[PDB]
């Protein structure tokens, strides 16, 4: 029974925003996967979810404890989530048909420090890259541009995706 | 939320065809081989398993091979806010849209002959653009569509309902019902046409029927009809009931339930005109149900339901009609031109004025009768115009009645056979009785005398032969 | 090409597109319909010569002009030339 | 010439059936397995290639396995003198009659299961007696029977008739027509009830249909139709139409043969009291087609087709009419009693004798209405007891009309909706449009004032909850 029995009882039976402050390791991705499994049996709708992490190690540990699925889950970092789900199928809508589609993000030489010439190098040259500064992120503030101006991107993000799961 | 039309561009016997549609289609009409193509045109473009085979040689046509076939299916996107289905398609079709057309979206199919391997390929498209299409991606044997979109095809009910409840909420679920009065009691057919077309588990289907008795609770609903030519001519209209015609909707659902299945309707208000009618048909052109003629009620309800259904499929209408005069509730004296308001109505004009006619008591037994028939006498003089108007339609509106008229053509053998000094006054008495008495009197030759005169030229049009 | 899309109304910017020198140009055509629909402003007096001065650096081949942008003025010149 | 009866003695689902027949058969009724049933034991008496199987344990009753199947059909053979396949018969039959029964034949079919190496042989007898029939006698694997009939079988027409007409002379031509309604539109129906019901090339058939437009042309015919119970019940009735009741023979059988598929039908004159009835029974009872309901369509033909139709073939046939009087033709001052002469005429009685009023000139507008209604009044009163024999049966006379009783039901609600001293009298000036102006004011609760009274007790039986 105890403090383990009955948060797992709580925390599974709810349905709101959930804020957990754990300690350090002890299986994480044990009350993410169990959480995620209740929330996929109990729903019987289209929608689905994502689960958001850094390193791709604990996607496919979480993948490996979920299974297979054919709902449209996604399961991965949160730079593959922004690239593949605000950014890449929504800039071309967002700023114009004149900024492209098919880009690469490579993270490895660039050290720019602005917008400006950040959505210049995106538009001419069409690279994607990082801030010069580490506490920023280009990516997520397109995504956050892109969200803002762009009505289908608000509907597709609205209409697929059901709870976000932030480790 | 709703489907828009389908654009058929090349198929086994479609050359160019735009059908308007809507959710709950009924298609119906003469060749089988139109109707069962469209129902194979929309199982090509949403079936997974009728795709998988691709084409043959003679789904083009005219078995012509040169030709690339395609399938164009609109629908609306627009009803947001409020639907679920809107949200099915949206998180599918993902990046595949403009924030310019948020409403309005494309799914397409393209196919083109090989001639080396003999196979026809069939490739998928969709976007919210007529151009600029792109593929539908699809990993292995499936695509987003059938993630989309979940078909049922049913050909020979109530398990539909409970599996539509408790399944089938991740996918949007189109029906095809083939026929499905086949082997079925009437009683059976009116109930699966109450199902169908009340209940609210049947969403999105395309009904193909022979039967009056299964469109008997017709709302809503998108009418398609396919003509009797060998080239697929078709048809569309939009019908649904008005709110004031509420009262009174079944009835009317029984009377054009079998008119929709004929090619020349005529319009009449009593069951005297249908005796005398089926009397003077049975003596002349003795088989016209079978050639496409039909006889309808209508019994006073302003002709412009049916007019206007009947237009918009292609089913000439013919319509006879007397001029009337009704009077007014608690006034002495007035009278409104029931007829001729009713004429004017179906063309599009303003209801004619109240009309008073200035009437002493004395005695109103016999005298009333002929004191309003040369009133309706001078009203037809004064609109001689509008009479010839609507004989340029399909109208013919009688001078006084359609007795009066009957005497005009036939005068000695109503005397004959009624023995009075005026036929005509023991003919309106008792409608019912006196016309079979009329028609079981009534021997060959007066039949014809019928038929060959001048105001009885709806009979003419309705045998539809062109001797002119 | 351009005049014809210009003053039609309804050719597509493809048509137009399919004729510029090694062509295969994706998602850069709006950058010169741009430019264009510009063009479509009437404004029969000057604009003609500054907005086909752009279009020529955008579309390259350059200086092939001087003589020939007078010869193309003169078609839409009194705004039709056979009507 | 002419078939007389069959009793099937046991059979898949028959216990005892004793069916009278004719030629032009046509069976109907709401399930199938009988029909089909019906259909396979003429295959299994008359046809070689059905018979040759014999008999599995699934074909005995209840597979109880330890009856015998007996299947007899009788002929009349009377008609001799001018008749061929009379003759046809006869040369074959050769020694197996009397010359005391030179009339009435017997074809007999008998079975019984071996149950040990698990099979049901099928003997045949003939003969002109009920018991001693003999053998039909043959040699490997037909017998003379096989020389005798020749069975088309027909299940999904104008290469038969000349197929009959150059070929099958030999031999007794005999069509079983299994549903030849499906996938046919309804033309096509009704030149087909033209081709079976008119044309001498069909002599004898079996028809099973469910479809009412295929019986449009019906005479001479033999209705046969099978109960909607679990164990088969079945009725029988010999169609033809009077002489008399032939000019109108038409607009009878297209109401017929809608009332045929039904098992409670009303009866009423015109298309108000359907405007009404429709009106009440959209808010009382919402489905009634669907439990079996429907209403019929008479206006003026004495009611003795249709209770002479329905009464035999076991459907309820309810009435609801008036007492009106009609006038002589050139004679002033008498009247013959219509409502009661046609409520007496079913019964069997004779028609009551020519009754005459004296009514001044004076005025007759308005209150010669007045001076025919206490006359209606008193005429109703003195024939109590008759009324009261009526209602015995399901025969409803209502005092004066329709509309009078219906304000005695409700009374304030018309007066307010209608805003007149009388609405009586403005209800009968225009039956058509008034009685829809009438239904679409009427509201909820003002039906079921109408259903729960007295005087309509007709809609109650045709709904049939058996609530008391």
């Amino acid at each position: 029974m105890i403090e383990d029995e009955m948060s797992r009882e709580q925390i599974i039976k709810d349905g709101g925003n959930i804020l957990v402050t754990a300690g350090a390791g002890s299986g994480k991705t044990t009350i993410l996967v169990s959480k995620i499994e209740a929330d996929l049996k109990e729903n019987k709708t289209h929608y689905s979810i994502a689960a958001v992490t850094f390193t791709n190690k604990a996607a496919k540990e979480i993948e490996g404890r979920l299974g297979y699925s054919s709902r449209g889950n996604f399961i991965g970092t949160n730079d593959g989530f922004v690239e593949s789900e605000i950014i890449r199928p929504f800039i071309k809508d967002a700023f114009g048909n004149d900024y492209p589609d098919n880009f690469t993000a490579e993270y490895f030489d660039n050290q720019f420090a602005s917008y400006d010439k950040g959505l210049q190098v995106l538009k001419y040259q069409n690279i994607l890259g990082t801030y010069s500064n580490p506490k920023k992120n280009f990516k997520f503030q397109l995504a956050l541009d892109i969200l803002k101006k762009s009505l289908v991107a608000r509907q597709y993000i609205f209409s697929k995706y059901f709870k976000i799961f932030i480790d | 939320m709703k489907f828009s039309n389908i654009t058929i561009k090349n198929f086994r016997n479609f050359e160019k065809v735009n059908i308007n549609l809507d959710n709950k289609n009924v298609i119906f009409g003469m060749n089988d081989i139109g109707k069962t193509n469209f129902l194979y045109a929309l199982r090509f473009l949403l079936d997974k398993e009728i795709r998988k085979f691709g084409f043959n040689k003679s789904d083009y046509h005219k078995h012509d091979t040169s030709k690339k076939i395609e399938i164009i299916l609109t629908l609306d996107l627009s009803n947001y806010e409020k639907d679920e289905d809107t949200k099915k398609l949206i998180s599918v079709v993902k990046g595949a849209r403009t924030s310019a057309n948020a409403d309005v979206f494309y799914i397409a199919l393209e196919s083109k002959y090989d001639d080396k391997e003999l196979y026809g390929n069939i490739i998928l498209k969709w976007g919210s653009e007529l151009d600029n299409l792109i593929d539908i991606p699809g990993r292995g044997n499936i695509n987003a569509l059938d993630n989309v979109f979940k078909v049922i095809y049913i050909n020979p009910y109530s398990i539909y309902n409970y599996l539509a409840k408790k399944k089938y909420e991740d996918k949007i679920v189109i029906y095809l019902i083939e026929e499905p009065e086949i082997s079925l009691h009437r009683s059976m057919q009116i109930a699966l046409s109450k199902q169908l077309f009340e209940q609210s588990t049947y969403k999105y289907f395309f009904l193909s029927t022979h039967s009056p008795e299964l469109l008997y609770e017709m709302d809503n609903t998108r009418l398609i009809r396919v003509h009797s030519t060998e080239k697929v001519v078709c048809s569309s209209h939009m019908y649904n009931v008005e709110e004031a015609y509420g009262s009174v909707k079944k009835k009317l659902n029984k009377a054009l339930s079998s008119a929709l299945f004929a090619e020349r309707v005529l319009l009449i208000e009593g069951p005297s005109e249908k005796i005398l009618f089926e009397k003077v048909l049975d003596e002349v052109e003795p088989e016209y149900e079978l050639n496409g003629g039909f006889l309808l009620e209508v019994g006073g309800t302003y002709f412009n339901h049916y007019v206007c259904t009947l237009n918009d499929l292609g089913i000439t209408h013919i319509i006879k009609t007397d001029n009337d005069l009704k009077s007014k509730k608690g006034k002495k004296g007035v009278y409104e031109l029931l007829g001729l308001n009713r004429c004017l109505n179906l063309l599009g004009r303003e209801n004619l004025d109240e009309i008073t006619i200035d009437i002493p008591e004395d005695i109103k037994g016999k005298k009333k009768k002929e004191r309003l028939n040369e009133r309706k006498k001078e009203i037809f003089k004064q609109y001689k115009n509008e009479v010839g108007e609507f004989l340029g339609e399909r109208i013919y509106l009688s001078e006084i009645d359609l007795e009066n008229d009957l005497y005009s053509a036939i005068g000695e053998s109503m005397k004959r056979i009624f023995e009075n000094e005026d036929p005509v006054h023991y003919l309106q008495k008792s409608k019912l009785f006196n016309m079979v008495e009329l028609v079981n009197n009534l021997s060959t030759k007066d039949c014809f005398d019928v038929f060959e005169h001048e105001k009885f030229a709806c009979l003419k049009e309705l045998v539809g032969s062109d001797r002119g | 090409e351009v005049i014809k899309y210009v003053k039609n109304d309804r050719y597509s910017i493809y048509d137009l597109a399919a004729e510029i020198v090694g062509n295969l140009s994706s998602r850069e055509i709006k950058e010169i319909q741009k430019i264009i629909n510009e063009l479509l402003v009437p404004n029969i007096n000057q604009v003609l010569i500054n907005q086909v001065l752009i279009n020529l650096f955008a579309k390259l081949e350059i200086t092939l002009d001087t003589r020939e942008i007078t010869a193309f003025t003169e078609v839409m010149m009194t705004n039709e030339f056979d009507i």
